[PDB]
């Protein structure tokens, strides 16, 4: 006598609806307003076009489980992508609905969810105080992490007088946690929420190394992504290792940006190695 | 145990008479055609005479149909090869072997077909038919060892010495583009 396919959905529209996700709809004007629109700067700009994103996410979820919920236990004609979204949530696969708005990362669907409400808690702690940026950015849990990327270079560029499109983004690896309080020093915004595969990133040295073996995943320190001029010609470092970050495990066609990470080894050992940096693994803390 | 020829072997003898053709689904490095011409030689005494290994293309489609034809009445079987080529071809083969299982048309004939493994090949003829996979043994050393014997000994042999020792590092850095395939995001990023 197994849960159906039916009762299995109205059980996590109940878990929905006693979360208040109707109430965490964010409400565009009250914040835009919170806003002078004379100081207003890139950082601001970004979590404005991300929360549009999440606020058109939040409602395509909330009205196609309020219109299933409503479809099974008041009489209505059932649709075919409503039986398909009730399917797949017997199954604990997203659905393709869903899926399509927001970030591409593969998840099951209760730690999708559990993920999508560290989205919404990483905005409503921008909601309050939107002109105090947090000290460490959680990069993992963006939209366009590459948006963001392009906002910490925009920052520069007012504070130096020199061209947006001459700065690259360079990324320092601290030995910090996020205990450090120091909030957002000049030319960089710290960062957490990178995930090393196919290598092991070194604490105490500061330098990639050799995977452990059984340990698959080394999640990396608060990273301090500066902007920096790009160099004047063509230019190879030994030391540093050009490994690519990858929105999703996927890592097909969810090219972020390349980052640069110390190594004593040859380079050449860890693009064999395939080593990458990962924003979503289902290795993060809590 | 039974490797493939024996397999082959012992299914063409058991079972599949006559009305039941012995279907080839062939992976990239495989060839039907020589495994089955070796037992057909055990069985019966076939000079490729009474038994014919028809090729499938554009115009040689007529052909087959006699030979299919033909080989009900007399009673020698007609291997067909690269089955996929003419997708128009099989709905029209799939009517003339629904003729031939009323029919029932001499004893001891047999129709062998190898296709490519794809979408647009007719439900009705693979149903019906036995399927038989020889999927050639997948790793480094298999597929290192099949690098080499794919160049021909006499043209490497004359090779002198330098150009044969390059070809051997190329052998194993073609096999081990293949490998890495196997290992998802973390090998290749892509198909």
């Amino acid at each position: 006598i197994k849960s159906s396919n039916e009762m299995a959905s109205d059980l996590i529209k109940q878990l929905l609806e006693d979360s208040e996700l109707k109430n965490k709809i964010f409400n565009m004007e009250e914040i835009k307003n919170k806003i002078d629109a004379e100081n207003k700067g890139p950082y601001q700009n970004v979590f404005l076009q991300e929360i549009e994103y999440m606020n058109a996410l939040l409602s395509e979820i909330v009205k196609d489980l309020e219109e299933i919920g409503q479809g099974l236990s008041g009489l209505l004609t059932v649709s075919e992508n409503m039986e398909m979204i009730i399917e797949s949530i017997a199954l604990s696969r997203v659905p393709a609905s869903w899926q399509k708005l927001a970030y591409p990362s593969k998840r099951g669907l209760q730690s999708w969810l559990a993920n999508l409400f560290q989205r919404i808690e990483q905005l409503n702690i921008f909601r309050d105080d939107p002109y105090s940026i947090p000290r460490v950015v959680m990069i993992s849990r963006f939209f366009n992490p590459q948006s963001f990327l392009t906002a910490i270079m925009q920052v520069i560029s007012r504070a130096k007088a020199y061209e947006l499109n001459k700065l690259y983004i360079q990324t320092e690896i601290t030995k910090r946690s996020i205990e450090e309080i120091e909030g957002a020093a000049k030319e960089g915004a710290y960062v957490y929420g990178f995930i090393l595969e196919g290598a092991r990133w070194d604490y105490q040295l500061g330098q990639l190394e050799e995977s452990k073996p059984k340990e698959m995943f080394s999640v990396l320190p608060v990273t301090y992504c500066k902007a920096i001029p790009l160099p004047p010609e063509g230019k190879e470092d030994k030391s540093l290792y050009q490994c690519p970050v990858y929105k999703t495990e996927d890592r097909g066609n969810t090219y972020v940006f390349t980052a640069q990470l110390k190594t004593r080894f040859p380079p050449r050992k860890w693009i064999l190695a395939g080593v990458a940096i990962i924003m979503d693994v289902e290795g993060v803390s809590d | 145990k039974l490797a493939f020829s024996e397999i082959l072997e012992s299914v063409i003898n058991e079972d599949s008479e006559s009305t039941i053709p012995i279907f080839f689904i062939l992976s990239p490095g495989s060839d039907p055609v020589k495994e089955v011409e070796k037992i057909a030689k055990k069985k019966r005494i076939e000079p490729g005479k009474n038994f014919f290994n028809i090729a499938l293309g554009q115009g040689q489609d007529e052909i087959a149909r006699r030979r299919i034809e033909e080989g009900n009445k007399e009673g020698h079987w007609v291997m067909l090869q690269n089955i996929h080529l003419m997708p128009t071809w099989l709905i029209e083969l799939e009517k003339i072997l629904d003729s031939y299982s009323g029919e029932a048309g001499n004893s001891e004939f047999r129709l062998f077909l190898s296709a490519e493994p794809s979408t647009g090949i007719p439900i009705g003829i693979l149903d019906r038919s036995i399927k038989l996979t020889n999927e050639p043994p997948a790793g480094l050393k298999a597929n290192m060892k099949r690098a080499w014997t794919y160049f021909s000994k006499e043209e490497i042999e004359d090779k002198d010495p330098k150009i044969k020792s390059i070809l051997f590092a190329l052998c194993f850095f073609h096999s081990t583009l293949i490998e890495r395939r196997r290992f998802g995001p973390k090998g290749w990023n892509m198909s």
